[PDB]
């Protein structure tokens, strides 16, 4: 079904964005945090019991 | 298209991931300045 | 190969596409996790 203009339709935002292995990557900010903010959460959660 | 290249192999030996298609296919440029040649003509308009 | 089965050619490039939506799209989702929801994973109640 023949859709409009000559481009796909959908444009994409990205954060940090590259190749390596030859496979895409990218990432939000967050994912640097997830590491330490669980440990945050947890020794947190520890000490609350 | 029934072909299927092969080489070198750009990314690595480890293979702990869902990648396997490498058909890998190169591209060669080669370069020479050989001295080729000649051909002048008259600027047949406004002189010069 | 030669199959002109139009769904096959065509799920045959989303197939081939989405091994890849795997090995990324598994730890980008996820982040929308530790964010827009818990950030403990794999455990309830």
């Amino acid at each position: 079904q023949l859709i409009a203009g000559e481009h796909i339709p959908i444009v994409p935002v990205f954060g940090e964005w590259g190749f390596v292995e030859d496979k895409e990557v990218y990432e939000g900010v967050v994912r640097l945090t997830k590491d330490g903010q669980r440990l945050r959460n947890m020794i947190m959660s520890f000490n609350a019991d | 298209a029934d072909d299927i290249p092969s080489f070198q192999n750009p990314n690595d030996w480890v293979f702990p991931w869902l990648t396997q298609d490498t058909i890998q296919i190169a591209e060669f440029y080669e370069v020479v300045e050989k001295k080729e040649t000649a051909f002048i003509y008259q600027d047949p308009v406004t002189g010069e | 190969e030669n199959r002109l089965e139009s769904i096959l050619s065509r799920f045959d490039a989303d197939w081939t596409a989405s091994d890849e939506a795997r090995r990324e799209a598994k730890n980008d989702l996820f982040f929308s996790r530790v964010s827009q929801w818990d950030d403990w994973l794999s455990q309830y109640t």
